[PDB]
RNA sequence: AAAGAGGAGAGGUA
């Protein structure tokens, strides 16, 4: 109605994470508590983002599930593969190939990701190869919202030819909020909320909080033609 | 601020006269019974760095009187921090406290530096903890922590990092008392745990899996260790995750 | 007391029937006070008598003018308990009977008893008689609970419980405050201070009715009708009642919604937390009713007036004084006001007597008069209701040495707040801590918010485990509109006999209301409860009921003091003591043990000279601290001064000397009682300029 | 008594009265400080000695 | 004694 | 402040390994942190107190299934005993002893059983959660919810022998009620008429020792005090590693086994090395003390220690007589104003019996000196003179029991003793306690 | 403000922590807020916003860098 | 995003309430609680309404009085008119007058507001008089929200003789929803919403649902410009 | 310029 929101500090970490802190007054004296809890509810679990959903690994051995020449297995490749981050700027799927031979130590920027979507952070470890080693994988991207569990795959898989992960579409990390006085001499009371705002590096703090906004308003707008 | 406005006048009296200068003691008498509303603000920043002691009327030891930094509340009664009860022997069922102001810079330097409230840790008769988590504290962490085999939700998943398993549990997606895998390389204790191997396996390229109760080791041939999977609860998680964290900031 | 012994302090076993063995003080005089229990009465020779029903054969003659026998008188005859069953109030069941011979329990064949007691709550007192499910409870519980029933305060609308015990009716009427029609007749006139009754033969009765007056504790005794015109009444009918009354029966509380669960630290130990509701609702609001009083004397130097004009007072200071200087009835009062104008002609002399002497020979006569006339104490407001004024000439009765008396009656409302004290009637206290809106509060899948929130924390430890019991079955009680009456002791007639029932009335209230949430089977006292910030449900069913509470006469605004400077003892020179006149807190010697333990001697050296009776040091340090300079260093507090005259007064030699630093010189006596620095030493604190 | 008899027993074991003193008051103070923590370790009572 | 008397303790910080 | 690194405790937390946690957290960080770590534990608890959505509910309170029979078992006893007195065999005061006894032992069964009941049925309930978390309850008191209340005392602190049956849940007779009555008043007028004692103890202790204060550095003494553990019989009440904290040694510390040395003269104790001196055997350790110091004033400030709130050793100018006499005087006063917290029980404290096993045959031994004996319940027994074993021999199992001088056998050397059957007796000690007349 | 209580405290530890007598620095923190007091009210204005221990707490725990 | 919203019953208790139910649907998986929440929280809290805030009475200058032939006293009589129902269609404030003669029973019929304020309910009593009594009233009407308590800071005597009342404007009296599954056959966890408003009379439920959601949206449209 | 002085009973709260 009257209040007004600055952002107060901004940071960029060390694995291009971003970090925002917002500050909004003033509102009535219930209000802080439902703007904040809808902003979390919204900000937490109604965005899209790219995620990786499907690899292949060619060169293994069905029993020990161990690659000739990796310090790594099987299992510690696909947790390593779940945590990258990919930006996409279509709505159709892509896919990746990366090939790796010799000594060398294996990191995001070696997949050729297509001509469109992008690596985050291009400082990703993967693997490590020895001498006489060699790396083929193959990677698939898609779209969606939430933690999306697989069946039946916790992550010990070695059977078919493409393994199925369960992945996380999450532009956003980590939220909260706070409500605090502002009543400014003595009068009816007034409150002031505080928002801090965790988000993995493809998207900025101020975008996801105007995209959670346009959603609610996109919600709550047809709600009032009934009278 | 009723207490406080009577306690410390003769400082504002003088913060009166030296800032916002009004004249003699006569119009800052006449401005404090008057209620002006500038009094308000001049003893919000009287007050900030000042130390006061309070005492409870039983004082069988030396712990039952304590220094604490004050900060104005509206209303009649005194607020006190719940972790400080056991020590003064008190519940909120009708006690009542007194309360003092020391007055020379002496005194107040030995008020900060001898008895202020957060550094009375051990008991002076045994050298034992005085400010454990007591009643409701010792129940949430109780329940935390504890052990369901109902409502095992999601059991079986893999994580990295402990931050992975604390993000799934608060999308609903993993329940809170479910057994779960985590990848932590560190010292871990266990209830119950086998110290032999319950299996080991040898594989080519000469690597060792041993498999524990709750645990999963990977090793070279007589070397180091590669990787490290502990099972546990996502309840335990995060106890032990708001414990490191305290310890770095 | 201290000649008193510790066999006083007992109980015996003749006291069963005539003395309550638990409403006893919790003092110094803890077992030298006792209640007369219910059913005793007391003869033409001083001795105590209860009443008995006689058996033949086996079989209790229930109709056969029960008989009063004393402690002796029982004493060769076995004598069983009021808790015994029989089959049709005839024959006596079982086989093996609990008895008492000779002083002591014994047992034996339902064949050799002679008499029966009258009731199983024989044994009590009067207010340890209405605790429903008392049996489940602690006996110090039980103690509490009939002291905390004492101290409740009559409210705006009362309510009677809806589980109660069956006691309350007799103990309203037995206490002279409701008013019963005498006769079978009409209503003839209703006014809110007459009631007027016509029989069917013709004649009338009369009754006026108290409205608005003072007890001695400063409460409120008010009655009201309760009948209206052209109504149709009986004989013994309730027509009106008191202030702490329902129609005709005993209300202290109230009842409203309870949940026992934890909330965010707000229930940390026995702390209680509210809804917005009970403020707004006005629940638990009061009305209190102060005095205030006046004399006009009459001095040697001439008599004091009752005037208004007030010398040295501005005109805004009067306006709502009258004529005499008395204020008007309906006014509102704050602090600082001015009740009752008095001015005193004195002559005092402090002022050089030129002046004087001059306008005396002169003339031009003015006011040489002082003003000392009644004003509101700090703290207090309200609305003045009643002015009363006595003088001669009137037929009056004045004390000696006086000419007028006014009295004046100031009357407040007030509301439950943070820092007041509830509790119920199971000994359970607690200090409101917090006070929540509506929206915020736990609430039913029904969607109505809860009004107060305990901690099941307190339940086992304090052993009180009746409230549960009486919170499920007023529950039932509200959703069935039925107010039950338990009488304690119920197990006599089962073994479940309290669970049974509760468990019964809430399956009957969930098939009446057709709700299936009211009642769970597998959880019978449990029920789903929702968060209000978030709308989220907590993960286990949680108890909730109705409870019947009360708010005590310990409130938080007759309790927080401070001091700054004030008066100071003639004697000592040390500060006074007392709310009443601006006193100071005590620092006892274990307090010094305290601080002696901790190391700060700076703290203690302070403490015991400057802020307490050194006379040249106080306003040393006050202008100090005014300036913003250093505090001087202290010299020798007065106590030990006068504890030197004391002794020096027992014809003993006690002085204190210097010792010397070279030389024969011999050791020189030291004047304490002297003056070192040429400054004043004035018997206050003061602002110098 | 106790006292008495180990003075006179050290006494005519020892030369002196010193020594025969300092052991008779430290055989007694040894006594009374395990038997007054003794009876406090009784009940739940924890003390440094 | 020096409570009494209106003096610094001997102990803590009023030892010298 | 640092280079230590948590350990992750992968197990449930009760009160004590929170202790535990902010003993290690002082011990290796400091007095600063431990103040926010207790804040983040505090504020962690109380956010997940009120989601888990903890209640009270009267079929929360479960009984054992099994109460019936134990207590048939007793009336048959107490009703033997009462006809044994009344046939003219023994004397009121046995009688009275052998009750006491026989309900003492009833009541201890009953709430082992209902502990167990409770341990294997549902470990989730709210009373047993709350009560054996160690957050605010206590064993004696679900024993009066749950179990059955038992034997008074009066205000005399006498026994009252006869016994209450029920519990709260299922609700007390008037008799009982009555019975109770006695307990509510012992508490009351312990509560104020005996508290003046304490407070005169601490008051006298306070007056005689205000002058001791740390003057001297150190005195130079050989002198010490012999420190070793304290037990029972050959049960350790107080470990040796909990006496030696902060003391400083009197003489050079040894090895049983080789030529090592743990410690010198004139050392402090931390807690590493108390465990690394109790582990390693070692069963006497001198050390200084305030005993024997010998500076001309109270006390040196090396034979006097650590001090105990702050972990290191005492400055000087420290007033520690005021600080003994408060630590020995605080815990009796609040202990004595809180006696009503359990009604008026009977706090039971019976003797040391020792069963057989499995059947078999009595060998007895050859240094076996007895004497015929009359016990405390009525009964004809052998009083032993002299410490000796007893061999319980069987199908295909032989045990050694010892057996030392002043306790009672019951049997006798080629008996056929059953299964569960008492052999032995070690009665309860008179000390503690102050003596009276008779 | 940017300072808390928070670095008080630590610095107040560590200025216990690196000293054998905690009555002695606490005599000496208090002379030399006295000194400090003294200082400012006969001269110019100074960042009166702190008072006079804290700015000695702050001096002192500066000189151990 | 898209939805419908249709109203299922509506009834009217004894002229003094107003009953209504609705449903929502479709929603995705998590929705229905965080548009059912902020609902009730806007509901209960946030809106406006008309209320009785001084009365002055003929004859009486405080609230300890009586007057003869009525049978309550002062502080019954303004019990009674505290809890009247009014609606305004003018945001100034009115004056309402009442006069009452004879053996009667006053309800709340008889007071004559003027056709800009409504009295919802025309059988609430009020009081009872006797033959020889008459009752003579004056009531202020004004706008607001939430409560309102005394304040005796107007040393400006205005309201001179007016008994002053604290003051209640809460036109909503009871909020509950519910959320129910409406997938048919195919799994995709779709939200169906049910709403129930109990309303106190001067308000129909649909104008306090419509109202609700405009306050929504006018708080949540402003975030959608920067952050 | 002024303004309370002690004592004795009875009853309560932590
Ligand atoms: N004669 C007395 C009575 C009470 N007290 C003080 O008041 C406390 C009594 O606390 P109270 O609230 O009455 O009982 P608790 O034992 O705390 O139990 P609960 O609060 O659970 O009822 C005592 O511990 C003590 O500090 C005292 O010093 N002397
Ligand atoms: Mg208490
Ligand atoms: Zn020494």
């Amino acid at each position: 109605m009257t209040f007004q929101v600055e952002c107060v500090e901004s940071r960029t970490e060390a694995d291009q994470g971003q970090y925002g802190r917002f500050s909004i007054e003033p509102l009535a004296r219930g209000q802080g508590t439902t703007v904040g809890n809808a902003l979390r509810r919204v900000l937490l679990s109604n965005l899209e983002g790219t995620a990786v959903t499907a690899v292949r690994i060619g060169g293994v051995n069905h029993e020990f599930a161990t690659i000739p020449g990796v310090r790594e297995d099987v299992l510690d490749i696909l947790l390593n593969v779940r945590e990258l981050v990919v930006h996409a700027h279509s709505p159709q799927p892509q896919i990746g190939r990366l090939r790796v031979v010799g000594p060398a130590t294996v990191t995001a920027a070696d997949v050729d990701f297509g001509p469109e979507v992008e690596v985050i952070n291009p400082n990703h470890y993967i693997a490590s190869l020895s001498e006489g080693a060699t790396l083929e994988m193959e990677l698939k991207v898609e779209w969606g919202t939430g933690y999306r569990a697989i069946d039946r795959s916790h992550d010990e898989t070695t059977a078919l030819d493409f393994l199925q992960l369960d992945a996380v579409f999450m532009p956003v990390r980590r939220v909260n909020y706070s409500v605090e006085d502002a009543r400014v001499g003595e009068s009816t009371a007034i409150d002031r909320l505080v928002l801090e705002v965790w988000t993995n590096g493809s998207l900025s703090p101020q975008e996801a909080l105007s995209q959670a906004a346009s959603c609610l308003v996109a919600l709550f707008e047809p709600l009032k033609n009934v009278s | 601020r009723e207490m406080a406005i009577e306690l410390f006048q003769p400082f504002v009296i003088h913060r009166l006269i030296k800032n916002h200068s009004i004249n003699n003691i006569k119009q800052a008498k006449k401005l404090i019974q008057k209620n002006d509303p500038l009094i308000w603000d001049v003893l919000e920043e009287v007050i900030e760095g000042h130390p006061v002691m309070l005492n409870r009327a039983p004082t069988l030891h030396r712990l039952g009187i304590q220094a604490f930094e004050p900060i104005l509340v509206e209303g009649r009664a005194i607020q006190l921090h719940p972790l400080v009860c056991p020590a003064f022997n008190a519940d909120f069922d009708g006690d009542q406290m007194a309360v003092h102001v020391p007055l020379s810079i002496e005194a107040q330097a030995e008020a900060r530096m001898l008895m202020l409230a957060s550094g009375n840790i051990l008991s002076p008769a045994t050298g034992q903890p005085i400010v454990t988590p007591s009643q409701d504290m010792v129940l949430g962490c109780y329940y935390l922590t504890a052990e369901n085999p109902g409502a095992q939700k999601g059991a079986g998943r893999y994580f990295a990092n402990l931050e992975d398993a604390i993000r799934a549990f608060e999308q609903g997606s993993v329940d809170l008392h479910a057994w779960v895998w985590v990848r932590f390389d560190g010292e871990v204790e266990s209830e119950g745990e086998s110290d032999e191997p319950e299996s080991v396996v040898a594989a080519d390229d000469g690597t060792v899996t041993k498999t524990y109760r709750f645990r999963r080791i990977r090793e070279t041939e007589d070397g180091q260790r590669l990787s490290q999977y502990v099972k546990t609860t996502p309840g335990r998680i995060l106890f032990n995750n708001t414990v490191q964290t305290a310890l770095i900031h | 007391r201290e000649r008193a012994g510790f066999a006083v302090r007992d109980i015996h076993p003749s006291h069963y029937g005539r003395i309550c063995p638990i409403e006893t003080p919790e003092g110094p005089n803890a077992g030298l006070i006792g209640s007369l229990a219910t059913h005793a009465r007391v003869n033409d020779y001083g001795f105590i008598e209860t009443p008995f029903w006689r058996v033949e054969e086996g079989r209790v003659r229930k109709d056969l003018a029960p008989v009063y026998m004393t402690a002796d008188q029982e004493d060769d005859l076995r004598v069983a308990p009021g808790d015994v069953a029989t089959d049709d109030a005839g024959y006596i069941l079982g086989t093996t009977i609990p008895v008492r011979y000779r002083q002591d329990f014994t047992t034996t064949t339902p064949e050799r008893v002679d008499y029966v007691a009258l009731s199983p709550v024989q044994i009590i007192s009067v207010a340890t008689s209405l605790i429903p499910f008392l049996e489940h409870d602690d006996a110090n519980r039980a103690l509490m609970g009939s002291n905390m029933q004492r101290q409740a305060v009559p409210l705006l609308r009362p309510e009677r419980p809806l589980v109660g015990t069956g006691l309350e009716p007799q103990a309203a009427r037995d206490s002279g405050m409701v008013i019963t029609s005498p006769v079978d007749g009409t209503i003839s006139y209703v006014d809110a201070t007459h009631i007027e009754v016509t029989a069917d033969t013709g004649e009338k009765y009369g009754y006026a009715l108290q409205k608005y007056q003072r007890s001695n504790q400063d409460t409120c005794l008010n009655q009201r009708p309760i009948v209206f015109e052209g109504d149709r009444v009986q004989r013994g009918q309730v027509i009106a009642d008191g202030s702490a009354t329902e129609k005709g029966e005993l209300a202290l509380g109230q009842n409203i919604l309870v949940a026992y669960m934890p909330w965010e630290g707000y229930n940390y130990e026995d702390a209680i937390l509210i809804s917005e509701r009970l403020v707004y609702d006005d629940v638990y609001t009061s009305i209190h009713i102060e005095k205030f009083e006046i004399e006009a004397r009459q001095t040697k130097l001439g008599p004091e007036e009752i005037t208004r004009e007030i010398p040295n007072v501005g005109e805004d200071a009067l306006r709502q004084l009258d004529e005499n200087g008395i204020i008007r009835v309906g006014a509102w009062v704050e602090s600082g006001d001015i009740l009752v104008g008095k001015v005193t002609p004195k002559g005092e002399s402090d002022q050089p007597p030129e002046e004087k002497l001059l306008r005396a020979i002169f003339g031009e006569k003015a006011r040489d008069v002082r003003d000392n006339s009644l004003r509101v104490p700090n703290g207090e407001k309200g609305r003045v209701v009643d002015v009363r004024l006595f003088t001669r000439e009137q037929g009056d009765e004045l004390p000696p040495g006086a000419n007028m008396v006014v009295r004046v009656y100031v009357a407040q409302k007030r509301k439950i707040q943070v820092g007041d004290k509830m509790a119920g009637r199971h000994g359970n206290k607690g200090i409101i801590s917090r006070i929540l809106p509506c929206e915020d509060m736990p609430y039913l899948p029904d969607g109505t918010p809860l009004d107060i929130v305990l901690n099941p924390l307190g339940v086992p430890s304090r052993m009180n485990v009746g409230q549960v019991f009486e919170c499920m079955l007023g529950w039932a009680g509200q959703l069935l509109d039925a107010r039950f009456k338990v009488t304690p002791f119920d197990e006599m007639y089962g073994a479940e006999a309290s669970r049974l029932t509760v468990n019964a009335k809430l399956s009957e209230a969930r098939e009446q209301t057709g709700q299936p949430w009211v009642f769970s089977d597998d959880e019978p006292g449990k029920i789903q409860v929702y968060d209000g910030r978030t709308g989220e449900p907590f993960d286990r069913p949680v108890t909730v009921g109705r409870a019947y509470m009360l708010k005590l006469v310990h409130l938080v605004d007759d309790k927080i003091h401070a001091r700054s400077t004030g008066p100071y003892s003639l004697v000592t020179q040390q500060p006074l003591g007392g709310k009443a006149q601006q006193g100071g807190q005590r620092f006892g010697e274990m307090e010094v043990w305290a601080l002696e333990a901790y190391g700060a001697a700076y703290i203690l050296q302070e403490l015991l000279t400057v802020k307490s009776d050194d006379m040249q040091g106080r306003n040393e340090a006050l202008n100090a601290i005014v300036k913003g300079k250093a505090i001087p260093r202290p010299g020798t507090p007065e106590s030990f001064k006068v504890l030197m005259r004391e002794l020096q007064s027992l014809c003993l030699d006690i002085a204190v000397y210097k010792a010397s630093t070279e030389d024969y010189e011999e050791d020189k006596e030291v004047d304490l009682m002297a003056d070192v620095n040429q400054r004043r030493t004035p018997s206050r604190p003061t602002y110098e300029s | 008594d106790l006292l008495e008899i180990y003075y006179d027993y050290f006494r005519e074991q020892l030369g002196e009265d010193y020594e025969a003193a300092l052991e008779s008051l430290r055989r007694v103070q040894a006594l009374l400080v395990n038997e007054v923590q003794s009876v406090y370790q009784s009940q739940g009572i924890d003390i440094s000695d | 004694e020096n409570v009494i008397i209106g003096r610094l303790i001997p102990a803590g910080t009023g030892f010298k | 402040e640092a280079k230590s690194a948590p350990i992750f405790r992968n197990r449930v937390i009760d009160k004590k390994q929170l202790k535990k946690l902010i003993g290690w957290t002082f011990a290796h960080y400091g007095t600063a942190k431990t103040a926010v770590v207790a804040d983040d534990l505090k504020a962690l608890g109380f956010r997940y107190a009120t989601r888990a959505g903890v209640s009270i509910s009267i079929d929360d309170l479960k009984v054992p299934g099994s109460k019936a029979e134990l207590l048939e078992s007793a009336e048959k006893r107490i009703q033997e005993t009462e006809d044994r007195y009344t046939r003219g065999e023994i004397t009121e005061v046995e009688r009275f002893q052998k009750v006491i006894d026989t309900w003492a032992n009833t009541n201890d069964e009953l709430t082992d059983r209902v502990v167990k009941n409770f341990r294997e049925s549902d470990p989730l309930n709210s009373v047993y959660m709350m009560a054996f978390s160690g957050a605010r309850g206590n064993i004696s008191q679900v024993r009066q919810l749950v179990g059955m209340r038992g034997l008074m005392a009066n205000p005399q602190g006498e026994i009252i022998d006869l016994p209450i049956k029920t519990n709260f849940r299922e609700g007390l007779t008037v008799t009982e009620y009555i019975i109770s009555s006695y307990g509510a008043r012992k508490g009351l007028v312990d509560t104020a008429l005996r508290t003046a004692d304490s407070g005169y103890l601490t008051r006298r202790l306070v007056d005689v020792s205000q002058d001791v204060i740390i003057h001297e550095v150190d005195c130079g003494t050989s002198r010490g005090l012999f420190v070793e553990a304290m037990t029972d019989g050959d049960r350790i009440l107080i470990p040796i590693s909990q006496r030696l904290l902060g003391r400083v040694t009197a003489e050079a510390v040894l090895d049983p086994s080789t030529d090592e040395v743990l410690a010198e003269a004139g050392q402090d104790i931390n807690e590493d090395l108390a465990n690394r001196i109790e582990k390693a055997g070692i069963k006497k350790v001198k050390v200084r003390s305030p005993l024997t110091c010998e500076a001309a004033r109270s006390v040196c400030q090396k034979c006097y220690g650590w001090s105990l709130a702050h972990a290191q050793m005492v400055d000087m100018g420290e007033a520690v007589g005021i600080i003994a006499a408060q630590s020995i005087g605080e815990p009796g006063t609040q202990l004595t104003m809180r006696t009503f917290h359990t009604g008026g029980v009977f706090t039971g404290e019976t003797a040391r019996l020792l069963r057989a096993p499995v059947a078999g045959t009595i060998k007895l031994g050859k240094k076996a000196r007895t004497r015929p004996y009359r016990t405390r319940h009525g009964e004809e027994a052998l009083l032993a003179e002299a410490n000796f074993d007893l061999v319980l021999e069987g199908k295909g199992r032989k045990e050694t029991f010892a057996i030392l001088q002043g306790s009672t056998i019951f049997v006798q050397d080629g008996d056929k003793v059953a299964a569960e059957a008492i052999l032995a007796e070690v009665p309860v000690s008179g000390r503690t306690k102050r003596t009276v007349e008779k | 403000f940017d300072l808390d209580s928070q670095d008080l405290l630590f610095k107040a530890e560590s200025l216990i922590v690196n000293s054998t007598n905690r009555y002695h620095v606490t005599l000496q923190i208090a002379r030399r807020a006295k000194q400090a007091r003294y200082e400012e009210m006969e001269n110019l204005s100074e960042e009166t916003g702190i008072k006079p221990v804290l700015r000695a707490i702050l001096e002192m725990s500066d000189e151990l860098n």
